[PDB]
């Protein structure tokens, strides 16, 4: 009913190889060949994978800025408002950013803060044009 | 099995059903009832035990009736009448015997039986045994055709049948029992040495093995399941099978090698992206920095939009360095992954060249077997008589098979040196025309009611005739002849001084450099009581040896073993003889196979009796008159000794219930 175990013998294949006398090598040749060119094909991409490897050599740790940490407190200064609108103009409804750049106020606080400044910050006005661009 | 049952077996029948044959004789029983059935089986397998519990003396009805009890002693018809079935049809009282109730005392019926080969000897027997007057003629000075065994010296050796299939179900038991022929079981180790003379290790041994009964699977799962038995109008050959299927294995191994390395370019690939992607990030935050770092230059303390710079900048800055981090996790993967794959390449290669040779000889065994190249092999039906294989170690005969058409021969009237050319059958009767082999010119005449012939296959396939028939056999016959294939198969036989090899091991194989010759010289056996190694030709190469000296092939014999056992261990050898069955006249082969497009039921038409026309126009129907018997006519066991001796039991009952009348069929 079923080939033995790790025989392949399908209704195509047998088919395939059976149709000319030369057939079988036709199609033995077509994968010998068809396989090198992947094989060949690979080392070009290693290469290629290598040289953007010496590009990114180094990493990016001469970049890295000190982490600053934030304890979340609850007031806004001015400054802290005045940060935010801009925050908004630049980020959009990204809150997280905004938060970030405040560096002191709870994601909640920036939305928090969005609702509760929208009148007199005309947020209105600044975010469609921060969405204009 | 055993007790009645194992008699029923051992005479090849089933014990709980009637055969076809026994149909046709006790028509009443079978369409009968049930019971009656079941009693008819009883006496016949009671009847079959008692015989085979003694063999070597004749089973009369008396005595048979004798060992029943009732309620089978009750019949005694049934009884009279299953005994005699038994006895037409060689079932017992077949081979040598004591004989209780002496000859008839007048005979009844001639015949003529060509060759005197075991199928020959044993319809012989059979029919002098029912009181019919037999002669037998033969070709050659001796008897037992293809059983030939050479003796000199102490030396003995088969160069024909060697071997005994197994006892269980096998008539030559009986015929063992009725015959001192010293049987030896054969050890079935046997280890295979490269063409260099290297031993091969045990791994690739059973590997190779193993993967070739893989292949005849596979051949078998073609045949059927995909029902490839045809190719362009042509029927396929097991050979032919084998290569496609070898091929198939081969595409599968590139096919999956594709299949990897295509599974890492794209991983490859996939990392390739993720690098750009991460250089970009590097160049971005490289330049972000700088903005940074040039918006912190402007020191505080600084309108708000400035400081909004700073910590904007810083921000996006951490963001990316965020962004990339992740991707350095990302291609730290990728690299292990792709470190992975390059481990776990799948298999290289279906078979090395090496691999390839073993498997030859493999090959080249399952060639000597069928004594043919698979080329010729029939795919759907070479094996078809696989069923009826006997049970048992195999088994030599180590004084030489010879013995028995010798014993068979004895109290027989035969007539040696003798070769048919031309066998006339009519209404009245038929003449045999024969020459004395010695000198061609001497001609003889052999009048007889019937002629059962056991020419060879081969001998009948020549061409032009060796034998002449008159009238000319009708097509039906000659088409079947043609399509049966008659192999060829042959032994050197190397005589020595001294044992120099291992005595615990029976054979040990040689393997061909080449496929062409995997043949060629591929096993050596050791059977004998002397020092005697015996080397098979097989397959392709059998053919090719015949036309090449004997020393020639002793040479390519000595060298290979020295390369063995090491040059100073062998000796040249005493006595050597080598065989060539293909170019004997009287063989012109070694044994019938299943030539691709023939089919088991060649066999059958082969054993068809023919019966010549009317001789005067209108008058009935005769008789048959020219009967056959011989290894290829026997469906069931062809190719082998038992096989011949069936047909000729078989032969025998068939051509005296002819003769004789059958008086047991009512
Ligand atoms: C040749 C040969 C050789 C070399 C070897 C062998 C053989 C062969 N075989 C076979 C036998 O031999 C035969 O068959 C017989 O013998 C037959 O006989 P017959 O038929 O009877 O015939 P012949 O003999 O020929 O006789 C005839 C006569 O005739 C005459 N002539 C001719 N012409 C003429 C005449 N006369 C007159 N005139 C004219 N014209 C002649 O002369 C003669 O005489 C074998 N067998 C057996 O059994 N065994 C053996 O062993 C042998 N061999 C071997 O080694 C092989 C074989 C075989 C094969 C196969 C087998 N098996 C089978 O088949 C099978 C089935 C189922 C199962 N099986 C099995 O199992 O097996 C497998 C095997 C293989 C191998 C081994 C083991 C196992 C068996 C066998």
């Amino acid at each position: 009913r079923k080939p033995p175990k790790g025989m392949f013998l399908s209704q195509e294949d047998v088919e395939a190889v059976s149709a000319n006398a030369t057939a079988a090598t036709t199609v033995l040749r077509q994968l010998d060949m068809e396989l090198v060119s992947v094989k060949r094909q690979i080392q070009n991409i290693k290469q290629t994978n290598s040289a953007l490897k010496e590009k990114l050599d180094g990493g990016i740790e001469p970049y890295r800025l000190p982490e600053v940490i934030q304890k979340c407190n609850a007031r806004w200064t001015t400054e802290e408002q005045l940060l935010a609108v801009q925050a908004i103009r630049k980020y959009g409804r990204d809150f997280q950013a905004i938060s970030d750049v405040i560096g002191n106020k709870s994601v909640v606080q920036v939305k928090n803060f969005f609702v509760n400044y929208r009148r007199r910050f005309n947020i209105d006005e600044v975010l469609q044009e921060w969405e204009a661009e | 099995p055993s007790g009645v049952e194992g008699a029923a077996f051992q005479s090849r029948l089933p014990h709980d059903r009637m055969t076809s044959q026994e149909a046709a004789c006790f028509p009443d029983i079978i369409s009968g009832p049930q019971q009656t059935q079941k009693v008819f089986l009883f006496i016949r397998n009671r009847t079959l035990q008692l015989w085979l519990d003694n063999p070597k003396i004749q089973l009369t009805f008396e005595a048979t009736l004798q060992q029943l009890e009732a309620p089978y002693n009750s019949d005694t018809v049934l009884v009279h009448r299953v005994h005699s079935y038994l006895e037409r049809h060689g079932l017992i009282n077949f081979g040598i015997y004591k004989r209780i109730k002496p000859l008839p005392t007048k005979k009844t019926g001639k015949v003529i039986i060509i060759g005197s080969g075991v199928s020959g000897l044993a319809a012989a027997r059979q029919l002098q045994s029912f009181g019919m007057d037999v002669t037998l003629l033969e070709a050659r000075d001796r008897v037992g055709g293809r059983v030939a065994t050479f003796r000199k010296g102490n030396y003995v050796a088969d160069l024909g049948a060697m071997v005994v299939t197994g006892l269980g179900g096998n008539p030559m038991a009986v015929v063992s029992k009725q015959v001192n022929m010293e049987l030896a079981k054969i050890k079935q180790k046997c280890p295979l040495y490269e063409a260099n003379g290297q031993a091969v290790p045990k791994e690739k041994d059973e590997m190779v093995e193993q993967e070739f009964n893989r292949l005849l699977e596979a051949t078998s799962y073609l045949s059927h399941q995909l029902d490839f038995n045809v190719l362009n109008n042509k029927p396929v050959s097991l050979g032919q099978a084998l290569e496609v299927v070898i091929q198939l294995q081969e595409k599968h191994v590139k096919d999956e090698q594709i299949e990897h390395w295509k599974k890492i370019v794209k991983t490859q690939e996939e990392l390739k992206e993720l690098l750009n992607k991460m250089v970009n990030l590097k160049e971005k935050i490289k330049e972000l920095h700088q903005q940074y770092k040039e918006a912190s230059e402007v020191k505080p303390p600084r309108d708000i939009t400035a400081e909004f710079l700073v910590k904007s900048k810083h921000r996006d800055l951490t963001a990316l360095c965020k962004e990339y981090d992740e991707l350095a996790e990302t291609q730290g993967k990728l690299e292990e992954k792709l470190q992975e794959l390059e481990a776990n390449p799948p298999s290289d290669v279906y078979l090395s060249s090496r691999d390839r040779q073993i498997l030859d000889w493999h090959f080249a065994n399952l060639e000597f077997a069928n004594a043919t190249p698979l080329s010729t092999l029939s795919l759907k039906h070479w094996d078809q008589d696989d069923d009826f294989e006997f049970t048992g170690s195999h088994l030599t005969v180590r004084n030489g098979y010879s013995c028995v058409p010798v014993a068979l021969a004895e109290g027989l009237d035969i007539k040696l040196n003798t070769a048919v050319r031309q066998v006339r059958y009519t209404a009245s009767g038929c003449e045999v025309i024969a020459v004395n082999t010695r000198s061609t010119s001497q001609t003889f005449i052999y009048k007889c009611d019937a002629v059962l012939c056991t020419l060879p296959l081969g001998v009948l396939k020549q061409q032009p005739p060796a034998v002449q028939f008159v009238p000319p056999l009708p097509e039906w016959k000659t088409s079947a002849v043609q399509r049966m294939g008659f192999g060829n198969l042959n032994k050197v036989v190397l005589c020595f001084d001294r044992v120099f090899w291992d005595p615990s091991v029976n054979l040990f194989g040689h393997v061909g450099s080449t496929t062409a010759s995997r043949g060629e010289l591929f096993l050596f056996w050791n059977l004998y009581k002397a020092p005697i190694l015996l080397a098979l030709v097989a397959g392709e190469a059998a053919g090719i040896m015949e036309n090449i000296s004997d020393d020639v092939i002793v040479g390519r014999c000595l060298a290979i073993l020295k390369g063995i056992f090491g040059s100073s261990a062998v000796p040249q050898p005493k006595e050597t003889v080598v065989s060539r069955w293909r170019a004997d006249p009287w063989a012109r082969g070694s044994y019938s196979y299943v030539a691709a497009g023939s089919s088991g039921n060649d066999y059958d038409l082969m054993a068809q009796p023919i019966t010549p026309g009317p001789s005067i126009p209108g008058a009935p129907q005769p008789i048959p008159r020219l009967f056959f018997a011989g290894e290829h006519t026997i469906r069931n066991y062809p190719a082998t000794v038992h096989g011949a001796l069936l047909s000729g039991l078989r032969e025998a009952g068939r051509i005296a219930d002819q003769f004789l009348g059958a008086m047991y069929t009512l």
